[PDB]
């Protein structure tokens, strides 16, 4: 933080050789003992608290003042409920802190993390998850907050809400089914997630993203009405 | 008529003027008017006709007046907000007052007057309509209010008359007077059971909270106005049942009320049966989930205390002590003066002299409760009640310092930690005049009389440690709290009183012992605070 | 739609008073006490996350050190 390029803030420049930019591969370490030592599940739980909430405070200030690459920032936002007692009042100033540095980065974060609960998921409790039940509840609670958080100022911040849209939607479409093409796409369930961030676009880029939407569908997957296409016709019914 | 009231105009001395000058015609329409303008006073645009009731009975013409209720909106003249509800409010009672004032032991005490009034009260009183319900027992019941007073003046004449009387027709005239003096105080009294039967027994527990508050305030009134007719449990027990109610500006109006009596109290005798038959649940409002009740709740527990000084018990005491590390500091002050009007009341320089059993008392105190191990707050809860106990320094460094006194026992180890702590907190709220964290704003621009006792309390704890604490730094000199507890007054001193007092060798002793301490102690924040001293 | 507010309840219940006069156990509360040692005392002081996003990690005292790190806290 000291010897950053922010030691030349209307300062003198003399000081330009020791300016220092961290290397990825410090970035990733800083990242895995933070994932590792602070977010983890009498006068020692006061203690603990205090000072994981004090360590969790240097890396979110590193990442405010945009020393380490914004990205690292969805392995934070990916924890607000599960300790919204805990650190929620740090992640929260985090992201209102990281909206004003760059809307449109701050919103591939949080779609990158709303991602990575889904791969989450994917990695062991199995493809035929039950979709109505535990912790897919969990993640459209996160989502409706997470929209919530957006408001609409209007600053630009419809661009924001269309490219977390483009990415819910080219990841929803990323990797056919090996069944058969004639079943739906893989990771389609969550559009019924993208389907929160809905009502914060107005009508023209709804009908925008609704052709992009187009780019993937194919009219007979569109007339395809069956209970595993249940997430599509619901996307399309809040695009519409 | 009620526009005087619409525009705050009504008043006492000018209306009485224009009410005798209406008693100069006649009172016959003097009521006629009377009824009329009250009954508008409401809110509602109603009529009065010159036999609207006049025959049949006048209680009817409620529902005919109701119909005539011009309703805007849902706010009768005391209800409508702003200007038109405070002046209309301070207002009301001025023209009842002077009705009863002008009255003068006449009309309200012959015939035909008195009575007229208090039938259009009752039905007012009943009404389910929100005006009369409302702003009759504001004025109804105030009207009791008003008369407490004029029967209260008999009492004085007839006592004047009875030595008088103590010992023709002077003696038929003493007999004469005395008889009527007995007539108008027993109408006087019937005319008053009229409001409390009818106007006070249902409407003191109305529905609606404020009803209740004015019937709660009046009671109040009347207690302190009376303290022999209103002072009994057939009128001393309708507070005591309100105490539980679940609104808080009755309970506040309640604890308010009755705190009256106990001020300036005349150590009344059944005052204190109904102390000792409420006790329990005056002493359970200490912590009322409204902090708004709680601190008018502990100032009515000290004010017994000041007379009757055996109601309270032990734990009953033990649980307002508790109270004092508290968190909100309005009850946190009031917690902290009990303690002092209960425990903390009861040579000039030394371990001997005053202030000595004082302050050897509050260490024991934070020794036993163990609800906090610092002792910030306790000193906080007491800086503006115990305003020398926590202050005069020179005895809090004598009974360290000072040997133990033949015929006297000497402190313990732990005694003289916890003293060393209330040491440096008392300095710490001295020389920095705000309050600790928690409890006050955090920003304050201090008055001249505040920057004045910072500079005098400053410089006397310069002029006091400086020469101290050497030898303090030298004795308690071993123990780790003790010297990260005493190693902190350093930054609390004037340093500009070193230099232009001679005080110099004190500097080098402070600093050889500083040098002493660094070499001998390996803790983490014993070093920290060499450092910081530095 | 005279909005009288006229309601039939202008009174209560004797078994709503009595209920009241025993049942005094949901009016009273428990009680907030402030920080119980030092440590907890410092903790309230900069634990508040506007404290917590301008004070440095390992705690430098002199102001000389707190400025070169402080001034390096952009808008």
């Amino acid at each position: 933080m000291i010897f950053s390029h922010q030691i030349m803030s209307g300062g003198r420049d003399m000081l330009e050789p020791l300016v220092y930019t961290p290397d990825s591969s410090l970035q990733s370490e800083l990242l895995s003992f933070i994932l590792d030592h602070v977010f983890i599940e009498e006068a020692s739980k006061i203690e603990a608290l205090h000072k994981r909430r004090n360590l969790l405070a240097a890396f979110c200030k590193l990442i405010v003042y945009t020393v380490v690459e914004m990205n690292t920032a969805a392995d934070i936002f990916k924890q607000y409920m599960k300790y919204y007692n805990d650190y929620g009042d740090i992640i929260k100033e985090t992201m209102s802190k990281t909206r004003q540095i760059d809307k449109i980065q701050c919103a591939k974060t949080l779609i990158l993390s709303l991602q990575q609960l889904f791969n989450e998921m994917i990695q062991e409790n199995g493809y035929n998850f039950d979709r109505s039940s535990s912790t897919f509840s969990g993640i459209k609670e996160l989502a409706r907050r997470f929209a919530l958080t957006f408001g609409l100022d209007q600053l630009k911040t419809r661009e924001a809400i269309a490219m977390l849209h483009k990415d819910g939607i080219e990841f929803a479409f990323k990797e056919p089914n090996p069944q058969g093409e004639s079943h739906p796409p893989l990771n389609l369930a969550f559009l019924d997630i993208l389907s929160e961030f809905s009502s914060k676009l107005l009508r023209q880029d709804k009908r925008t993203v609704y052709v992009y939407l187009e780019k993937f569908m194919t009219f007979q997957m569109s007339l395809r009405r069956e209970d595993v296409w249940l997430p599509l016709m619901s996307y399309r019914n809040s695009l519409l | 008529l009620f526009e005087v009231v619409k525009m705050g105009k009504s008043a006492m001395q000018s209306v009485v003027d224009d009410w005798i000058e209406s008693y100069k015609h006649d009172r016959d329409i003097a009521l006629l008017d009377l009824i009329n303008f009250f009954i508008q006073c409401s809110g509602c645009k109603g009529v009065v006709t010159a036999e609207m009731f006049r025959h049949m009975q006048n209680s009817e013409i409620i529902r005919k007046m109701t119909e005539e209720f011009d309703e805007d909106s849902g706010d009768y003249p005391l209800t409508m907000a702003g200007p038109q509800w405070k002046k209309f409010k301070s207002s009301f009672c001025e023209f009842i007052g002077v009705l009863v004032r002008q009255c003068q032991y006449s009309i309200i005490y012959d015939e035909y007057m008195m009575d007229t009034v208090i039938s259009l009260l009752t039905g007012l009183s009943d009404s389910q309509v929100r005006a009369f319900r409302h702003t009759s027992t504001l004025a109804a019941m105030k009207l009791m209010t008003a008369l407490v007073n004029v029967a209260l003046n008999l009492s004085i004449n007839m006592d004047n008359t009875q030595r008088q009387y103590e010992a023709n027709e002077r003696l038929e005239l003493l007999l004469q007077k005395r008889k009527e003096l007995q007539e108008n105080q027993d109408e006087i009294e019937n005319m008053m059971n009229a409001i409390f039967k009818g106007v006070f027994v249902h409407r003191y527990r109305d529905a609606i909270a404020e009803i209740r508050a004015i019937c709660i305030e009046e009671i109040g009134i009347w207690m302190k106005m009376y303290s022999d007719a209103f002072l009994n449990d057939s009128y001393l027990k309708y507070v005591g049942w309100t105490m539980h109610d679940k609104q808080g500006e009755v309970r506040l109006k309640c604890l308010t009320a009755l705190q009256g009596l106990y001020y300036n109290k005349e150590l009344n005798s059944k005052l204190e049966l109904f102390t000792s038959r409420f006790k329990d649940r005056i002493v359970s409002m200490t912590l009322d989930k409204e902090y708004d009740v709680a601190v008018q709740a502990i100032k009515l527990l000290t004010l017994v205390l000041q007379s009757s000084e055996e109601v309270l018990t032990a734990e009953d005491c033990e649980n307002v002590y508790h109270l004092v590390y508290s968190a909100h500091r309005p009850v946190a002050v009031a917690a902290g003066e009990f303690l002092y009007k209960k425990l903390f009341s009861r040579k000039r320089r030394g371990r001997q002299g005053p202030n000595a059993n004082l302050v050897k008392t509050l260490v024991f105190f934070f020794l036993e409760s163990e609800l906090h191990e610092h002792a910030a707050y306790l000193v906080d809860s007491m800086w503006d009640c115990a305003t020398e106990l926590l202050k005069d320094w020179e005895c809090m460094n004598s009974l360290l310092l000072e040997e133990p006194l033949s015929g006297e026992e000497a402190l313990t180890d732990r005694q003289e930690s916890a003293l060393i702590e209330i040491m440096l907190c008392t300095i710490r709220q001295a020389a920095e005049c705000h309050p600790p964290v928690g409890r006050g704003t955090g920003k304050r621009v201090l008055t001249a009389k505040e920057k004045k006792t910072q500079l005098d309390d400053r410089t006397k704890i310069t002029e006091l440690f400086a020469v101290a604490l050497p030898q303090l730094l030298a004795k308690y000199s071993v123990d780790a709290e003790k010297v990260t507890n005493l190693l902190q007054l350093p930054q609390y001193f004037d340093l500009e009183i070193y230099t232009t007092g001679r005080l110099e060798k004190h500097l080098d002793a402070l600093l050889r012992q500083i040098r002493n301490i660094v070499e001998k102690h390996t803790d983490t924040d014993v070093l920290e605070a060499c450092s910081k001293t530095y | 739609k005279r909005k009288l507010i006229v309601d039939s309840v202008k009174e209560l219940d004797s078994k709503t008073i009595r209920a009241q006069l025993s049942d005094y156990s949901d009016i009273v509360t428990t009680l907030d006490l402030a920080p119980p040692t030092k440590k907890l005392m410092m903790w309230k002081e900069t634990g508040g996350v506007e404290k917590l996003f301008s004070l440095p990690a390992q705690p430098l005292w002199n102001n000389r050190l707190l400025k070169l790190f402080t001034r390096c806290l952009t808008p």
